[PDB]
RNA sequence: GCGGGGUUGAGCAGCCUGGUAGCUCGUCGGGCUGAAAACCCGAAGAUCGUCGGUUCAAAUCCGGCCCCCGCAACCA
RNA sequence: AGCCAGGAUGUUGGCUUAGAAGCAGCCAUCAUUUAAAGAAAGCGUAAUAGCUCACUGGUCGAGUCGGCCUGCGCGGAAGA
């Protein structure tokens, strides 16, 4: 198991084709060029869904050759385009943006726990319908 | 800064300040601050304790003040002599004999009843200490 | 004007574009404090930019329906096309006045107008009176609170001059480019033989500032030193310094008091005194700052100075600093401000934008 | 550590998979790093689950306490510390070799590979398991 | 070294020990918590 | 890396200019002036030549030339062939273009990024960076 | 420290023995002038500086307070 | 009390920020791998990050920890 080396993990949506806001500066600080980011990956995000925000490493080695790999996309971005409400809390102790089941955290299980750690689904799962919680998503048992 | 709204009379006389107190022990709350010294509070002490005391709960639980000023203490202007008088009313105080349960809290944790009761302490000028509500 | 805001938009996409390169170049976070103002440009431009590249798109979509509708026959759906596309356009017309409204703090604050006469005499005052109602009765309808500070009456009519103070939400934002010279060209009622006189009235409308406050003086900035008091009085005035200076450093004022013999009553003597020259010297430099602003901000009184024409006869409104007439006068005098002062505000975000590109 | 009482009902609950279970292997996590710990528990997680107890506490009496009631053989393991990998399912079952595999999967020390005295072993690396 | 009246530790690797009839506080970790009863 | 001449003394400023366009005219030093503002900025090739020529100046054709104001230029030579192209251009870019010795319109770029991106654009202009 | 004062928007009477508010200018609406002044007619307005107290009742009487105007603050 | 190892996860909790990931700050502060691991106590960054660390195990194997009633002491304590 190798240490970091220069990877760090903040992009948009799969939508916008070589961002520069949120990064910015962040893979063109290397000495990778800006066209490598989006060549490399936004190549193999058109093949299954487009517009959702998935990670990717952006560790740079001595030969100008980088890896990469994605991991499971994060909960917060995906329950915006799996939830019908797009903003977020604030007081999620003292009122509710939206309403969500608990089916519709259910079926987010099977698709999502893959890089998730657990014995058991609803092991995995629970952490999921635990997301919503932190985001004041309140759900009807 | 707690004062009378209205008085019988203006001014009032030194007095002394023997004998024991009276609120022994914690009656509303569960945790109190007694006083082991004597002396008088004033006014302006027994506001710094209570917003030093109210900041470090975070304005959590309930507190109570079991003492109030109402000691009128007069003094003379500056440079003038005795006579001519008594002086006009500057401040407020509240007589504490040995044993007077000043401030009393509940609905906050133990230790940080401990750590509020000793900021509120170190802003007074008698000598306190920390009590707890007795059973009988 | 269109034209105009459409080559200022351009210009900021440009300055968009530039931006998003020299943010991916990284020279500019090395530098960091670059960096920082050039993220938050972006973050401004950005949504503006966006919706301007739409636009232009739906013009160009425009064009071509124009030019599909001429030849091969499709012009029953060209026509359909190019309905649609003119709805779209109004709806990213009135995206764009959403995304360039104005966002400052400073904006909302209450505000005190202030319409003075200029050129004409009794006609510049009856106009004053006009703009007054005219003001007065777009606060009532956007549910403002016009008090009257002050006011001073023309002999045939009219207010020489009424100070008044806005109070609601937005007044300072919605009113700021009022001020500056305004020309009337109109028959006036004084007027015998019928002659149209062109008049002037100067108009200034200023942010009411923050409240007040006199800090009390701090002990440890005061200096105070006690020495012999001059004149007579015997061995006691020798022995007993009787006499107190006190100078306030961070303002360099220096109080001398020596007229009790009580060195008590001289330093009260002099801290009052020493509080009320503080209080004087802020209170002066307030006006003299308050003078200065509303100088500038007023006009000569003379026609030249012009912010805004009306001209009556014509029915036509004109507005100087960017172009635009329109042929009403009617609905204008009887409130319905946002038609012109909208643009005008539009116009001003886009200015403020450029001038936050070019500041280095 | 809590009291007394939290120590007993852990102790009759982790020698109750060594009273129902089958062999175990051996292993020491020191060095092991929480990840190599969320691999190999979630490989373990295929066949039953959190069946296999990685309850160590290899002191000379917090673990030794209950190995004569059931595979008494069980008290050679007091001085260093070492871990057992119980199998509800199968005697003998193929996670035995997991440590193995484990030698030179960034944990080169790997606790002398013994294994579960059911056999009566010693120092092999058995591969006799039943399928 | 600070010299007060009152002397306490700062953090955890402030320790007290008393040098010729002072009490003193010495932190091997930060240097501004040094201090002496003075 | 340009330096504008503030020049703090109003007058003398036709002996500036009959000193500033001989240096120009040798090949030390090359002065440009924007035209839409009357500002003269004073290009070289070195720093030390820069240098050398305030110490001309002072020498013999001795004005204060009070100098380092801050401003930041790239000086680009714009050559169009096309006709109703470089019209276009000027009227876009007219801060940024600056007449140059000899009549030569030069953009001026803040930053090289600035100079590739006006590069990209308007691509039948053609920008030399030897006149 | 001692005498006097605080009354419609401004300047001012009367607070009399505590049941009760008046003048001028100003203001509003008509009239005159072609229009604006001046002039004429009819109207309106106050919690009598602040707060306690004794009366059935306080602008009035009492006490405290704030501001304004005078007087004094001397022998050393 | 030292020594050695760890202290991973979802997820970068939700906001708003030009960045906010434990740390500008506002609300929750849940849940999993359960021999424990914190929606993290700080340093720290330009935000991540990296370091110490609340808690879990071998080691040596005898006490250890901070409050109460009290006697006597130390600092606080500088003038011609």
């Amino acid at each position: 198991a190798k240490k970091v080396q220069a990877y760090v993990k903040l992009q948009v949506a799969a939508g916008m084709a070589n961002p520069s806001p949120p990064v910015g500066p962040a893979l063109g600080q290397q000495g990778v060029n800006i066209m490598e980011f989006c060549k490399a990956f936004n190549a193999k995000t058109d093949s299954i869904e487009k517009g959702l925000p998935i990670p990717v490493v952006i560790t740079v080695y001595a030969d100008r050759s980088f890896t990469f790999v994605t991991k499971t996309p994060p909960a917060a971005v995906l329950l915006k385009k799996a939830a019908g409400i797009k903003s977020g809390s604030g007081k999620p102790n003292k009122d509710k943006v939206g309403k969500i089941s608990r089916a519709q955290l259910q079926e987010i299980a099977q698709t999502k726990a893959a890089d998730m750690t657990g014995a058991d689904i609803e092991a995995m799962t629970r952490s999921i319908e635990g997301t919503a919680r932190s985001m004041g998503l309140v759900v009807e048992d | 800064m707690l004062q009378p709204k209205r008085t019988k009379f203006r001014k009032m006389h030194k007095g002394r300040n023997r004998g024991l107190a009276q609120g022994t022990d914690v009656s509303f709350g569960s945790f109190g601050l007694k006083a082991v010294g004597r002396g008088r509070l004033t006014a302006r002490q027994i506001e710094a304790a209570r917003r030093a005391m109210t900041r470090a709960v975070k304005r959590q639980g309930k507190i109570w003040i079991r003492v109030f000023p109402d000691k009128p203490i007069t003094e003379k202007p500056l440079a003038v002599r005795m006579g001519k008088g008594k002086g006009n009313v500057e401040y407020w105080v509240a007589l504490i004999q040995p044993g007077k349960v000043l401030y009393e809290m509940d609905g906050v944790p133990e230790e940080l009843a401990r750590e509020a009761f000793k900021l509120a302490a170190a802003k007074l000028p008698i000598k306190t200490t920390f009590v707890t509500k007795t059973v009988m | 004007m269109k034209s105009s805001i459409v080559a200022k938009l351009e210009a900021l996409h440009e300055r968009h574009e530039e931006v998003q390169a020299l943010l991916g170049d990284a020279q500019t976070i090395a530098d960091q404090e670059r960096f920082r103002a050039l993220s938050r440009e972006y973050a401004q431009l950005s949504d503006v930019s966006r919706c301007f590249t739409d636009w232009q798109q739906v013009q160009e979509d425009i064009e071509t329906a124009q030019m599909m509708l001429d030849d091969p026959e499709m012009r029953e759906m060209a026509q359909d096309e190019l309905r649609e596309a003119k709805e779209k356009s109004e709806q990213l017309e009135q995206q764009l006045q959403v995304l360039l409204l104005p966002k400052d703090p400073d904006d909302e604050r209450n505000a005190f107008l202030e319409v003075r006469a200029g050129t004409g005499g009794d006609e510049a005052a009856l106009f004053a009176g006009d703009l007054f109602r005219m003001y007065s009765r777009y606060a009532e309808a956007r549910r403002w609170r016009v008090e009257i500070m002050s006011a001073s009456e023309g002999e045939h009519g009219g207010y020489k001059e009424i100070i008044a103070k806005i109070c609601g939400d937005g007044v300072y934002g919605r009113l700021k480019f009022e001020s500056g010279g305004h020309r009337v060209q109109r028959v006036p009622a004084t007027e015998s033989q019928g002659r149209i006189h062109t008049s002037a009235c100067t108009v200034a409308v200023m942010p009411e500032l923050p409240d007040a406050e006199l800090p009390d003086i701090n002990p440890a900035d005061l200096r105070i030193d006690t020495f012999r008091s001059s004149g007579a009085g015997g061995q006691h005035v020798n022995t007993t310094d009787s006499a107190i200076r006190i100078t306030h450093l961070p303002t360099g004022i220096v109080v001398e008091c020596q007229d009790e013999r009580s060195q008590h009553k001289n330093k009260a003597k002099a801290l009052s005194v020493l509080g009320a020259r503080i209080h004087a010297a802020e209170m002066a430099k307030r006006q003299q700052a308050e003078a200065s602003t509303r100088r500038n901000l007023l006009g000569s009184g003379d026609r030249s100075d012009r912010n805004r024409t009306y001209n009556f006869p014509q029915g036509r409104v004109t507005d100087h600093r960017i172009n635009l007439t329109l042929y009403r006068l009617d609905e204008v005098m009887e409130g319905k401000l946002d038609m012109l002062i909208e643009p005008i505000i539009q116009e001003h975000q886009a200015d403020q934008l450029a001038a936050l590109s070019e500041q280095e | 550590m809590a009291l007394n009482l939290q120590d007993k009902q852990a102790i009759v609950a982790e020698v109750s998979e060594v009273a129902k279970g089958a062999l175990s292997a051996v292993v020491a996590d020191s060095r092991g790093v929480t990840v190599d710990k969320m691999t190999e528990l979630r490989k373990a997680g295929r066949e039953a689950g959190v069946y296999m107890r990685v309850v160590r506490n290899t002191l000379l009496r917090r673990a030794v306490e209950g190995t004569p009631f059931e595979c008494l053989k069980d008290a050679f393991v007091g001085p260093t510390l070492i871990a057992y990998s119980m199998e509800h399912p199968g005697a003998a079952a193929r996670l035995f070799k997991e440590f193995a595999k484990a030698n030179a999967k960034f944990e080169v020390k790997a606790a002398a590979f013994e294994g579960e005295l059911i056999p009566a072993s010693q120092i092999d690396r058995l591969a006799t398991l039943p399928t | 070294m600070k010299v007060r009246a009152s002397v306490k530790k700062l953090c955890r690797n402030c320790k007290i020990v008393k040098r010729d009839g002072v009490i003193r506080v010495i932190c091997s970790a930060e240097p501004k918590h040094k201090q002496r009863q003075g | 890396l340009f330096r504008r001449i503030r020049l703090k003394d109003p007058l003398k400023q036709k002996q500036l200019l009959k000193g500033l366009v001989q240096l120009s005219e040798e090949g030390a030093v090359q002065v440009f002036r924007p035209i839409s503002n009357n500002d003269l900025i004073v290009g070289a090739v070195g720093v030390l030549q820069f240098d050398v020529v305030v110490a001309r100046l002072k020498s013999e054709y001795n004005v204060e030339a009070v100098y380092e104001s801050v401003n930041v230029a790239t000086a680009r030579w714009v050559e169009c062939k096309d006709a109703k192209k470089f019209e276009e251009f000027k009227r876009k870019n007219e801060a940024a273009l600056a007449l140059d010795g000899g009549d030569n319109l030069a953009y001026i770029a803040t930053s090289m990024v600035n100079l590739r991106l006006a590069q990209e654009r308007y691509p039948d202009v053609q920008f030399h960076q030897t006149r």
